[PDB]
């Protein structure tokens, strides 16, 4: 069940009375054809935006930068393990000693490191503007449709791993809550994975930088919660992963007696 | 690589940890100077030609 | 010409999953709706039964300025390929011989969301294969602004406008009109579609050496210890 | 047979519809006669690498360096022999003591080992220019002919044996390794001998300055591996010669009982 296979969101193109109510709005605006008009009141032109073929645009708008952006991801990827074989491949004529192995291998892990994070930020730009355009789709109805849910969770994925990757771990925070929100993705321990590791970065700026503990407090209670959540996602229930994780948790966390 | 304390090729400098080695690195670094030296001619000459032409 | 043999050579694309896809592109297979029209999609796209191939490259309004996010409005053009009869038995879609074109059948689509002006252009050819003059059995259906409404013929009084045939139109010396939409737009829009078939075949055909490539890549991981 | 016979990797002049076809692109591209364009884009001119007579002048270029560094070996052995024979017929008017004798064969050790350390670094820097040339041919299908197997044998043998006379044993693991899996190099006893060697040197640096156990299991291994194939390639398995590096290798490794 492809949703992007046709890659569109509501296909176009039946009642006869609205067949006839169709032709003679098409009779008026042949009486007043000015391709050269320009509302001076925009509020009239901006209901074009609710119609199914303003929606349809946006749609494909943010699938072509979605593309590209994963383009990006896996063509680095490609560059990455061609970098790895191509120096596998060439002779070192000049390299005896162990450390000159290290040396040579240190250069290489800081070009792909270097790479890496260069193709991130390409991804992300591009993403960005995906996550853009899907917002601006003000019709409910063409929202709730299965390929609207497809791309919107396929653009929030691929858009988290990579800034996570970034070392931005507070800015997914907001974007993940608003990614198991959509169809069964709540069902899927990866997303409470990132939120546990994410919620964890933000308790510790509160305790370095000696926040408030009202604020210590929530940013711990979610990290738990979110942790707790992705081994049973994994994991389930009375399993030696499981009860591990509780008491962790209930070590961590405050009881009262 | 271009004063000739590396192989242009094989990419190796020279080096002292031997006696024998070391014997053979005064007579490079010799010709090494030479060219530092021919070079830091040619740019004081140029300069003094340079020096006369803005006088002029 | 003999274009419409080479689009006989793009029925491997049955029995060969779709995977690898060029930017702004939609191919898939299926089977023939109500009136033959157009083509219908799937639930499984491996399966013979389908006879339809539906290829389509989308773009946007004004990116030749450089506007594209600014939303100026959407454009398509795709072609849907019509085969007659159910494929092969094997399921290898490297062998598989050429099979006759029921029809060929151009879709174009650009519409302008400022200026309000949206243009639908649908040519079917009916008799791909058997004659190469066969302008009387090529459908052209112009629609501006949502006029005509669909299926509407075309007029004796009003000449181009609706469904017609190629027939009717004049290819006088002094217009040219046939000749023109022939060797400047017909052929060219074949050639940018058969062209397209191939790369999309090719790429999923090398990936699946690769694979192959992987698992005795792996093996030889073996012999390091 | 000699692959080297002809001086080149693979013979150049044959359908006659091929003939039409080599027609009509040689007429076209006397139109577009422009010795001086120079192409902004060089992936359509790289192409050419592919090209057979691009891969004869590959060939003939690093054959060039190899008769050139081998000419380096084999006058140094000449004038090595005949600046010993000079010796020994110039009359020593001023000797009359025994140590005199030592200490002026002493002279001539010193001079010989002078001028073979010298003459090995020119043939090695031939050699090394030898190898880049057959490195830059991109043509498996002209990578497997008789021609190409006999050179890049050829050039790795005599890189080796000069590398290893400079004392840069491990150098010569990577170009040993890579020369057993050409044709039936394998089956040579010298190149096993080689790579004997070359893993106990590394042995030795990895046990004085104390690195880990894991790189010296690792190279004491392959010298234990190819020690004892290169005595089954020349004394024959079974052999008293063999038994006894049998006992050498048992003692050298770990076993488990």
């Amino acid at each position: 069940v492809d949703e992007l296979l046709k890659g569109e969101l509501v296909p176009e193109n039946l009642t006869e009375d609205q067949k006839k109510k169709k032709k003679e709005i098409m009779e008026q605006e042949s009486l007043w054809k000015n391709p050269d008009f320009k509302g001076y009141n925009k509020t009239f032109q901006e209901l074009h935006q609710l119609s199914k073929t303003f929606a349809n645009n946006q749609f494909r708008l943010a699938l072509s930068n979605y593309q590209s952006g994963v383009n990006t991801i896996m063509k680095n990827r490609d560059w990455v393990e061609q970098y790895r074989k191509e120096e596998a491949e060439k002779k070192r004529l000049d390299e005896k000693w162990y450390w000159q192995k290290v040396d040579r291998k240190a250069r290489e892990e800081r070009v792909v490191y270097r790479e890496k994070m260069k193709a991130k930020q390409d991804a992300l730009n591009y993403f960005s503007k995906a996550i853009n355009h899907l917002d601006e789709i003000k019709n409910p109805d063409l929202r709730e449709r299965p390929e609207f849910k497809r791309l919107l969770s396929d653009v929030y994925r691929s858009w988290i791993m990579a800034e996570y990757d970034l070392q931005n771990l507070p800015q997914t925070i907001p974007i993940l809550e608003l990614y198991i929100e959509i169809d069964d993705n709540e069902k899927e321990y990866p997303a409470h994975k990132y939120l546990a590791s994410a919620y964890s970065f933000e308790e510790n700026m509160i305790k370095k930088t000696k926040g408030p503990d009202d604020m210590l407090f929530k940013y711990r209670y979610k990290k738990n919660v979110h942790l707790l959540r992705a081994t049973e996602l994994k994991y389930g229930k009375d399993s030696p992963e499981y009860k591990h994780i509780v008491n962790v948790i209930n070590r961590d966390e405050v009881i009262s007696v | 690589a271009a004063l000739g304390l590396r192989n242009p090729t094989v990419l190796t400098f020279i080096s002292l940890s031997t006696a024998g080695k070391a014997n053979s690195v005064i007579g490079l670094c010799d010709d090494a100077l030479r060219v530092i030296s021919k070079q830091r001619a040619d740019l004081g000459a140029y300069y003094n030609r340079m020096e006369h032409a803005a006088k002029g | 010409s003999e274009v419409n043999k080479r689009l006989r050579l793009h029925t491997v694309l049955f029995k060969m999953k779709v995977r690898t896809l060029p930017h702004k592109t939609v191919l898939y297979k299926g089977k023939p709706s109500a009136d033959g029209e157009r083509c219908e999609a799937a639930d499984k796209q491996e399966a013979q039964d389908n006879t339809c191939l539906h290829l389509e490259v989308f773009d946007f309004v004004g990116s030749e300025d450089g506007k594209s996010s600014k939303n100026l409005g959407a454009k398509f053009k795709k072609m849907e390929l019509f085969f007659e009869g159910s494929n092969n038995a094997d399921p290898d879609p490297r062998k598989e011989q050429p099979r006759n074109l029921t029809k060929i059948r151009t879709y174009i689509y650009q519409n302008n969301f400022l200026l309000e002006d949206k243009v639908i252009s649908v040519i079917a050819d009916v008799a791909p294969n058997g004659e190469p003059a066969h302008n009387d059995k090529i459908e052209l259906f112009y629609q501006h602004d949502d006029y005509p409404v669909w299926g509407t013929p075309e007029t004796p009084s009003e000449k181009g406008v609706g469904k017609y045939i190629l027939s009717n139109v004049e290819n006088t010396k002094s217009n040219p009109i046939r000749n023109n939409f022939k060797k400047q737009f017909y052929f060219k829009n074949l050639d940018y579609f058969d062209k397209l078939f191939t790369k999309i075949f090719d790429y999923n055909d090398r990936d699946s050496n690769k694979h192959y490539k992987k698992n005795v890549e792996a093996l030889k991981g073996s012999l390091k210890y």
